RNA sequence: UCUAGUGGGCCAUUUUUGGUAAGCAGAACUGGCGAUGCGGGAUGAACCGAACGUGAGGUUAAGGUGCCGGAAUGUACGCUCAUCAGACACCAGAAAAGGUGUUAGUUCGAACUAGCCCUGAAAAUGGAUGGCGCUUAAGCGUACUACCCAUACCUCACCGUCUGGGUUAAGAAGCUCAGACGAGUAGGCAGGCGUGGAGGUUUGUGACGAAGCCUUGGGCGUGAGCCUGGGUCGAACAGCCUCUAGUG
RNA sequence: GUACGUGAAAUUGCUGAAAGGGAAGCAUUGGAAAUCAGUCUUACGUAGGUCAGCAUCAGUUUUCGGGGGCGGAAAAAGAAUAAGGGAAGGUGGCUGUUUAUAGCCCUUGUUGUAAUACGUCCACUGGGGACUGAGGACUGCGGCUUGCCAAGGAUGCUGACAUAAUGGU
């Protein structure tokens, strides 16, 4: 909550999206469309950057179809270390050397890419834009 | 919201009156009903016509020709009070004829405590020459007229942090 | 039969059911449009400007 | 269909709270100047029809089962048929011995026990 | 099987048409109206349009405090209910009948949308003294067919116009139940339209208040 | 530490009610800068909460929320009704509700 | 707008009715209010009638223990906690936790003076009053009715006053030398088209 | 056709009689209260609005939106300053006549004429526009918007009642579909719950604990009630169909 | 244990818990604390507990926005531009006068099938929020192109927790 990333494509239901992980480290992820605030900040070129591998299969998790979870060793378990495939580390790495050179050359942006959106005292949503 | 209708009605032609006379009013009324309810209340008082034996054969709502024009307009009325033997005469300026009777009513009302029912209009004439006008009006009518600006008091915004300047 | 009731109005395809006609119907059609001929006498406006 | 309770709070007798020769147990108040009987603001509410809960869903435990009260083994094997309608409630005069045996009848039949414990 | 699709896609054109054939006749009898009076208006004469045949009342009311003769009335316009509204062929038996509820009922001239969206969205029949709403034009036909009254549209050409079959049109419709006007009413309900009330004959008025209520 | 709160600050005004009988199904609820039904417009349907401190550690917790949403606004003065899925407690008349951003349209 | 944690309120030139009827809605919001100068307060209408008034509200008392009846506050700020407990359900759990938060104090006290004080613009005199009609002042009012301190308040008031004079000029010294400063960055006429 | 209760009424609108007058006595017409909750008039049997099955949403009535109090310290134009102002119908009370008070008018400066204010106006526990307070109002007169909310209206779910339509493939005493509707004292009728005893019945329960009793356990029913876990206890008791009564 | 089967209530003492500023009791809603059942775990990719989020719809409703038809004095105005008339609350000029070194008012023509406002209508359209999901194979009335469909009442895609989490007392 409260950062900042790039929309790379419309899924189903949600958009595909991934603040660029050198920048602000928010990896590829699905986002429900009622969660983000878009900005009109100066857009980036996503159209050089491959985005029909990012599916619902793609982000499916695995199946249970029981009960029975949770341990210490469970936790242990997944964590960056384990479970993150080779493959979605080469795919955040790829997209990252797709979408940096945009955002390095409009000013501003990679640093605002990297801050955290806040609200502060005397601000009003409602009458503030994004 | 008041407004000026024209009101052109005669009573049904019968044996005795083959060929009734057609009388038109020019009277102020929120709508077309009360307007012609006016019609009627007066047309009942003078020349013996009810509402059924009657019929409104023209129906005409009257804008201002000159709505950008500041005018006076000099109104006599009939005002029934507690003792109900008065007429006025009084005289507002502004820039059309609905205006100034909405503000006679509130005026009327305000300072004498009568009410729609009570007052009746006799008549609504623009005065043209500065000569034939009320003190207050006429010095309204002073070329040099200059005066500051009244009192106006000045989101919610509760708790002002500095005191107003008022001024 | 007819378990819930739904507007005609906001549901086309009831309306299309109960009236085989709005399919074709052609609300807006350009009517006066030829020299706008103003048609009120000088008698007319002399009595509407009376008094 | 799930279970929907209109009301879950019993109607208690008026002026119970305050007289103990007066038991919860509802009575209509016949008296000519009663609060209650004439259903003024803040007063209690009195048993109505309207209160009457859905027919399907009626004399269903929130298991949707009925607890069908039983006391031999033959009156197990009554629910022999109807083991997901009603539900096996073994009677409080039943002793040890035929209450092992119930539940190792309803246990068979697959008739849930509402006080197999 | 297609011999009966067959059959009634013919029924549902000779609908089409008919329905085709009153709007057609309500825009003709619109533009005459406009027409005589501009007609009057540049001959400097005057053009009295047609007085109103169709009424529609609505009850303002509750159903405390009401004399005999004003609560017979009502029972009469089958006005049960406050927010009731009905369709009433206007005469001289019904003015006077209105006279007397005037101050407990209130009425105008309904316009085509204001009888449309009635009989659409509030539109229930008495099919055998049961309220069936006319959600298809089967029910119409089962009870209006022999007056050749076969679909809402039929329905709605009749009230509007007060056809030969009124009678039987208006009194196979159920008293409409509307709801209470979105927006209020005037300050005071139960004064006349005149004085600033909200009873009473209110002519072209009823419209918004329909629409208020719809 | 101002670089958080993506909530807007509001507060349990009272329920929603007439002169005498109350409706505690439904609250009323005053959110800061809110002050027209217009500006009312925008934050309806947000998702509002309270959130409280208890001495039990439900799920290893100190701190429980009760979630609701904006419904409709109520007045002129952009004040807010609110349905929440339990009632608000009547001792929180006065007290702080977050109003969150999402489900968002902006 | 937005609730502050404590909002002082320098209650001159404020209508006791007017300000205590936003004060009552703010404490029964859940916000903390401390009302400074009570003895400033003002009360439409002009001296002798009000004198009237709370000569009539002391004559209200038990026959029996008048130590029992009705308790009657000379002080400015005790007359201002009157008119807002009259506009609290006092009586109620809740108002009654409205008027613990609630701290209304003649002059500016220690804690208060070195703080902030808004005004409000619903209650002002000036604002509030058509201009050429009579008012009244509650500390004189409630000088005269037998609040006995109305002299030390004053004394201390200038005391203040002069004070809070040294403090304004030191600070009006350093925005002197910091809005100088601000127009040598060039900056500052970088970002004129972002209306800063 | 048979029968119950009733045969003390009361209030209001309007008309009206007796009366010095009366919260007085007497009638006429209607509406109410009695027998009726709810919203409102601070509070009240008949005033205003609206008449009531259990609920959800929406919208209104009367009345209100400074704070208590849900809702604009809204809009427009004036009037009013009151040395104990005024503030909403019923209603909880004041008149003639004046007042260098003031604001507007009428007719020939003079008189009148009105609206508000003051005077006339005056009691006994301390206290009442409901209170706080309110003065370009939060007072009064008029106009116009927005807003608040009743058990009323609208849509919907469920309960019951009544009504109508099906059902020889469905304890037909059953199943199914639809619509309208729902206040109630005195009183009438109907279907149910509980108690003692009798006939039949259930391969009925029981000293491996019947009946009874206690219970911050659970479950069912709108309800009368019913079942159950645990504790105590020690000899009998129950379901169903009918019979009966010293039956709540 | 004879003050003797069972041993109720009133009422009483002890213990534990809780509450309390001139009564108490009650009703409604939720909090807190204690207490507790159901459900689940399975059964056969399939279906399945509790609670949420979103999408696509249906019913009901509220709140904003755009486009168009039509009506009136076929708005009144006004702007721009040609006649004539009058003047001031008299400008330049010289208290008095008639557009000049400011202008205004009235009438007519024109631009014009002017625009806007208001009224009314669209079986024209774009949003946002809220409540509800009754029914349970198939039939029906319709639209589309036989399949499809928003058309005789909610399904789809997921996640968290499987918990006192929901729910009850």
């Amino acid at each position: 909550r409260g950062k900042r990333v790039v929309v790379l494509s419309q899924l189903e239901d949600t958009l595909v999206v991934t603040g660029p992980y050198k920048v602000n480290g928010v990896p590829i992820r699905r986002v429900n469309h009622r969660y983000v605030i878009a900005t009109s900040a100066p857009k980036i070129d996503v159209s050089g950057v491959s985005v029909e591998k990012f599916t619902k299969a793609y982000f499916a998790k695995q199946k249970r179809s029981g009960p029975v979870k949770k341990d210490e060793a469970f936790f242990a378990e997944n964590a960056p270390k384990n479970a993150l495939p080779a493959e979605r580390i080469a795919d955040q790495k790829a997209v990252d050397a797709k979408l940096l050179p945009a955002i390095k050359a409009i000013p501003n942006m990679k640093e605002y890419l990297a801050a955290s959106f806040a609200l502060s005292n005397g601000d009003r949503p409602h009458l503030m834009k994004f | 919201a008041l407004k000026e209708y024209q009101v052109v009605g005669r009573k049904v032609p019968t044996e005795h009156e083959p060929v009734p006379k057609l009388f038109r009013m020019r009277l102020f009324a929120p709508n077309e009903s009360v307007a012609k309810s006016r019609y009627w209340y007066f047309l009942k008082m003078i020349n013996k016509v009810k509402k059924a034996t009657g019929e409104i054969v023209a129906i005409n709502e009257i804008s201002e020709p000159k709505p950008l024009k500041a005018k006076v307009f000099g109104i006599w009325i009939r005002y029934d009070s507690r003792s109900g033997t008065h007429n006025m005469y009084k005289e507002f300026r502004d820039t059309t004829r609905v205006g100034a009777v909405e503000a006679m009513y509130a005026d009327m009302a305000a300072r004498h405590r009568a009410r729609f029912r009570s007052i009746r209009i006799l008549k609504v004439v623009e005065v043209e020459k500065k000569e034939d006008v009320r003190n207050y009006v006429k010095q309204l009518l002073n070329p040099h007229l200059k005066f500051p600006l009244p009192h106006r008091r000045t989101g919610k915004k509760v708790f002002a942090p500095h005191r107003p300047s008022t001024f | 039969a007819h378990v819930q009731k739904k507007n005609p109005l906001k549901n086309k395809a009831v309306l299309s059911r109960l009236n085989p006609y709005a399919k074709a119907y052609k609300a807006n059609v350009k009517i006066n449009s030829e020299k706008t001929p103003k048609a009120a006498g000088e008698k007319f406006l002399s009595v509407l400007h009376e008094n | 269909v799930n279970i929907i309770k209109k009301r879950t709070k019993p109607f208690k007798r008026h002026q119970s709270d305050r007289f103990k020769r007066v038991g919860e147990s509802w009575r209509k108040p016949r008296g000519i100047d009663s609060c209650v009987r004439r259903r003024f603001r803040g007063t209690i509410s009195m048993p109505k029809i309207g209160y009457g809960n859905n027919k399907k869903t009626r004399y269903c435990m929130p298991n949707g089962l009925k607890a069908f009260l039983v006391r031999n083994v033959s009156d197990v094997e009554l629910l022999l048929m109807h083991n997901k309608t009603y539900a096996a409630e073994i009677a409080g005069n039943v002793s040890a011995r035929k209450r092992v045996e119930i539940v190792e009848k309803a246990r068979a039949l697959g008739v849930k026990v509402t006080n197999a414990g | 099987a297609a011999e009966k699709k067959s059959a009634r896609q013919k029924k549902r054109e000779l609908i089409a048409k008919r329905a085709e054939a009153y709007e057609a006749e309500y825009r003709a009898a619109e533009r005459e109206q406009i027409e005589l009076a501009r007609k009057a208006r540049a001959e400097g004469n005057y053009f009295v349009p047609h007085e109103p045949k169709l009424i529609f009342v609505v009850r303002i009311r509750g159903i405390n405090n009401i004399p005999p003769k004003a609560r017979k009335i009502m029972q009469l316009l089958r006005l049960l209910q406050i927010n009731n509204g009905i369709f009433v062929k206007f005469n001289k038996a019904i003015k006077e009948m209105l006279q007397v509820v005037e101050p407990y009922v209130t009425y105008g001239i309904p316009n085509h949308k204001t009888v449309r969206e009635l009989i659409y969205k509030r539109g229930f029949g008495k099919v055998n003294k049961q309220r069936i709403p006319l959600s298809d034009n089967a029910i119409i036909e089962a009870a209006l067919g022999k007056y050749s009254i076969l679909s809402v549209e039929d329905l709605i050409h009749e009230i509007y116009t007060v056809g030969p079959n009124f009678k039987q049109a208006a009194n196979f419709l159920w008293p409409f139940k509307l709801s209470s006007p979105l927006g209020g009413w005037r300050e005071r309900k139960f004064k006349h339209f005149i004085e600033g009330g909200d009873a009473g004959k209110r002519d072209e008025h009823i419209n918004g208040l329909v629409q208020k209520m719809l | 530490a101002q670089g958080h709160r993506l909530y807007v600050k509001a507060k349990h005004l009272s329920f929603q009610r007439s002169k005498h009988v109350i409706h505690p199904g439904t609250s009323i609820v005053k959110i800061e800068g809110c002050d027209s039904k217009e500006e009312a417009q925008f934050y309806l349907g947000k998702r509002v909460c309270y959130v409280y401190k208890s001495s039990k550690a439900v799920r290893g917790s100190k701190i429980r929320v009760i979630w609701g949403t904006i419904a409709r606004p109520h007045g002129n003065s952009g004040a807010v009704r609110a349905r929440f899925v339990h009632n608000l407690p009547a001792k929180t008349f006065g007290s702080s509700l977050r109003v969150m951003l999402y489900p968002s349209n902006i | 707008s937005e609730f502050q944690k404590v909002v002082v309120i320098d209650a001159k030139g404020h209508l006791l009715g007017r300000l205590a009827s936003v004060v009552a809605k703010q404490l029964l919001g859940g916000q903390k209010v401390v009302v400074v100068r009570c003895e400033e307060l003002n009360i439409s209408g002009h001296f002798f009638r009000n004198k009237l008034k709370y000569l009539a509200y002391l004559r209200k008392a038990c026959r029996y223990n008048p130590s029992r009846g009705a308790f009657h506050f000379r002080a400015p700020s005790r007359i201002f906690q009157k008119a807002v407990r009259g506009m609290l359900p006092h009586k109620t759990a809740r108002g009654q936790a409205a008027l613990e938060h609630l701290q209304a104090v003649e002059g500016i006290p220690p804690p208060f003076d070195k703080q902030k004080r808004v005004v409000v613009p619903a209650a002002l005199r000036v604002l509030r009053l058509k201009p050429g009609r009579k008012y009244c002042t509650v500390g004189r009012l409630s000088s005269e009715v037998g609040w006995k301190y109305n002299d030390i308040v004053a004394k201390l008031e200038e005391r203040r006053k002069v004070k809070s004079a040294a403090f304004y000029q030191a600070k009006l010294a350093k925005q002197k030398k910091i809005a100088s400063a601000k127009e040598a960055s060039p900056v500052n006429q970088k970002l004129s088209q972002f209306g800063y």
